[PDB]
RNA sequence: AGGAGUGGAGCCUGCGGCUUAAUUUGACUCAACACGGGAAACCUCACCCGGCCCGGACACGGACAGGAUUGACAGAUUGAU
RNA sequence: AGCGUGUGCCUACCCUACGCCGGCAGGCGCGGGUAACCCGUUGAACCCCAUUCGUGAUGGGGAUCGGGGAUUGCAAUUAUUC
């Protein structure tokens, strides 16, 4: 019913601006993940995924994409996207929304049962 | 007042963003908030407190004798 | 020994038969024609005769691709 | 390494024990050998080569070192040339107890 | 291939990134005064290299 | 052309032997001598268990190496000094020079 | 076990040059010091190297680390003919 | 005869057991349990999920310079360019 | 206070006084030591002195939990750590 607003600003103009704002808008620990350097170490699967996930997909739901990893910053130009994560054993189908904005990737895993 | 915001109990909330110190009832709502928050999250997290385990990432074998049973 | 899940085969060279009379056309008298690519890079001449495609042609060397 | 290494070599000529002996721009090796005559090979070869050994993998200027050898005196009292010895003895086909015996009567008579 | 997965992995810190000069193993190492030898070994060779109980 | 020579040995007796003859014919060349300078000695502890497995009452061993410094100060020309160094040559002394 | 050809010739010039030749047990480092001149690969190197043992042409030795090589005369002989020089040509051990 | 105490309270650690694709294992009264020097995010690693160049020397009989080889750029599962 | 340790072999990673920015970790241009030379007179803590606290789970205990800021490495999720 409340329209969200991620901590101060709204999606539009959040996903308007670039990683010299986004970095101040959120934390400090993921600031790192990107402030170092350009990511490219093994990054090139990531940069793969990204332009995966800007592939014009019909309209509908958009492709899946399995990976090896679970060490992706979900940053806003891929939210509303479907991707498989190798939970240890199968690539497990994830839901996101754009709350996810600012957070890690592979905190969606049970470790063995609830028990 | 010229009191500098690094005192404040919460600073840049997920909801406002804005730097206010909060009362207790206020604390109280807000941590529910955070909690349900994690919980359609489906997070970590949200998820070991759902269960009600150490979510800061402490040991069970040894620790938590006194909770269920 | 043998395993559960089948395994793919390893990719062989087929027999190139008559390579030289593919590299250049016999025409009747000793003027030679040449219907593939020379590759123009500073590390490999002209000697390197480029694979015969038809989209775009590939280096030997050079793992480079020039298009049309 | 280089005890290690020369145990390793020299075992086949009854290897003794060497002392290194550091000296500006000439160092002086002695080898502590028993055998001399199958530790030198064919008119030095063995020391030219050991040699080349040496500057090809510690590393170190060529025709700087010089390895030497010599004959040890009162061989009897050194346990190891006894012990390479009794291991000599016990390789092939000898009983333990007679190689033993005389093992013993040879050290005991060596002056221990 | 492979030979880009040689020099793939930093070795560069850790454990791998050393190992002992005698038996080739990471257990032990003695990286005290730039030994790089495990225990043991160094406990068989102790009295060649100098180190011996005067106490 | 304060020499000043560093001698560094794992023996006692050796280095004092090695100092004293060393002050012995620098006196009998009739030249200025300093007294011998005896450095703190530098002991290195390396304590490891004495078990290659891990079972059995926790015994420990003591490893030490004591190094000693001795060293002489001399307002002496240096071809007296690589003389000397031509002469008298021992594994134990390892011999190190700085000139001032 | 692809060799290519001019790292054969350069391990047979460099190990002709002495009567004896060295190298590490380390797969893990392409590059061989001693022979900075050349981007020899040291595993391909030292495997060649043992299979050179296995026909049966040198002697070997190994303690910690480090692999030791020596001459043989029927390896003087292989060495000679895969060279095609005379045998007058003799190592830096053979001479006085 | 005494002092500090442990065992009772909270917290870190190993073992057993339950669970787990896997939760690798050695040691079980002194003389096993902060012990293997082991305070495991990647290598560690020796356990499960998955696919990689092979790191099958060499002797013998076949396969080959009339090419037995060997490294691959656009694009698809894949994990990578 | 007294034992230690310190710039490397594939090995880059050492101890760091000095002057700044900021409550705080933390950030750069500035120097020595391959060591009785520099950190370093290693101004340690426990002690000692003057208030605050007053038998009250209380000014002891810091167990649990949220947010924010930092160096480390390609990588911090089950927070490496502060
Ligand atoms: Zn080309």
């Amino acid at each position: 019913f409340r329209k969200f607003t991620y901590r101060g600003v709204d999606l539009d103009q959040l996903l308007d601006m670039s990683y010299e704002q986004l970095m101040q808008l959120y934390s400090a620990r993921q600031r790192r993940r990107l402030s170092r350097g350009l990511r490219r170490k093994q990054h090139s699967l990531l940069k793969r995924l990204r332009k995966a996930k800007k592939e014009a997909p019909p309209m509908e739901k958009p492709e899946v994409v399995k990976t090896h990893l679970r060490d992706m910053i979900i940053l806003p130009e891929m939210v509303g996207s479907m991707v498989g994560v190798y939970n240890g054993k199968t690539f497990n189908q994830v839901e996101i929304k754009p709350e996810m904005i600012g957070h890690y990737l592979g905190e969606f895993s049970i470790t063995y049962k609830p028990v | 007042y010229k009191i500098p915001d690094w005192f404040l109990n919460r600073q840049k909330d997920v909801k406002d963003g804005k730097y206010s110190q909060v009362l207790a009832n206020g604390l109280d709502n807000k941590l529910r908030e955070d909690l349900e928050r994690l919980k359609k999250i489906r997070a970590h997290r949200g998820l070991r407190h759902f269960w009600g385990l150490r979510v800061r990432g402490q040991h069970t074998k040894t620790t938590g004798r006194r909770g269920r049973t | 020994k043998s395993y559960t899940t089948p395994k793919k085969n390893k990719h062989k060279r087929k027999k190139v038969k008559l390579a030289v009379l593919k590299y250049y056309k016999v025409d009747e008298n000793g003027k030679i024609s040449r219907l593939r690519r020379e590759c123009p890079s500073d590390e490999c001449g002209a000697g390197v005769f480029m694979a015969s495609h038809f989209d775009r042609h590939y280096c030997g060397k050079c793992c480079l691709t020039y298009c049309f | 390494e280089l005890n290690e290494f020369l145990t390793r070599e020299l075992a086949e000529d009854g290897y003794s024990g060497v002392e290194v002996r550091v000296t500006p721009t000439r160092t002086e090796i002695i080898i502590l050998a028993t055998r001399t005559q199958n530790v030198l090979g064919e008119k030095g070869r063995r020391i030219r080569e050991l040699t080349a050994v040496v500057q090809k993998r510690f590393g170190f200027p060529e025709g700087s070192v010089e390895l030497y050898a010599e004959k040890v005196a009162t061989r009897g009292l050194c346990a190891i040339a006894q012990a390479e010895s009794l291991r000599y003895k016990l390789l092939g086909g000898l009983a333990v107890r007679r190689a033993c015996y005389g093992v013993l009567r040879f050290i005991m008579e060596s002056g221990a | 291939g492979h030979q880009q997965l040689y020099w793939s992995h930093p070795r560069k810190f850790g454990q791998g990134s050393r190992s002992c000069r005698v038996c080739s193993n990471r257990h032990g190492l003695i990286r005290k005064y730039g030994l790089n030898m495990c225990r043991q070994c160094f406990r068989q060779y102790a009295k060649d290299i100098g180190f011996i109980k005067l106490d | 052309h304060r020499i000043r020579i560093t001698l560094t040995s794992r023996n006692v007796k050796s280095l004092e032997k090695v100092c004293a003859d060393l002050i012995r014919g620098a006196k009998e060349k009739n030249l200025k001598v300093k007294g011998p300078v005896r450095m703190p000695t530098k002991t290195l502890r390396i304590t490891t268990r004495k078990t290659p497995c891990g079972e059995g009452s926790k015994t420990w061993d003591r490893f030490q190496m004591r190094i000693h410094k001795r060293l002489i100060d001399l307002h002496s020309p240096s071809e007296i000094v690589k003389q000397i160094t031509s002469i008298s040559i021992e594994p134990g002394v390892e011999v190190e020079v700085t000139i001032a | 076990m692809l060799m290519p050809k001019k790292n054969r010739i350069a391990i047979y010039e460099l190990l002709f040059k002495e009567g004896v030749m060295v190298a590490k047990k380390d797969v893990h480092m392409p590059k061989h010091p001693e022979l900075a001149d050349k981007n020899v690969p040291n595993l391909h190197v030292m495997k060649a190297m043992q299979s050179l043992k296995s026909r049966g042409y040198v002697k070997e030795q190994f303690a910690w680390r480090h692999f030791y090589w020596y001459l043989t005369n029927e390896g003087i002989q292989y060495l000679r003919d895969y060279l095609h020089l005379p045998p007058e040509i003799v190592p830096a051990t053979l001479r006085r």
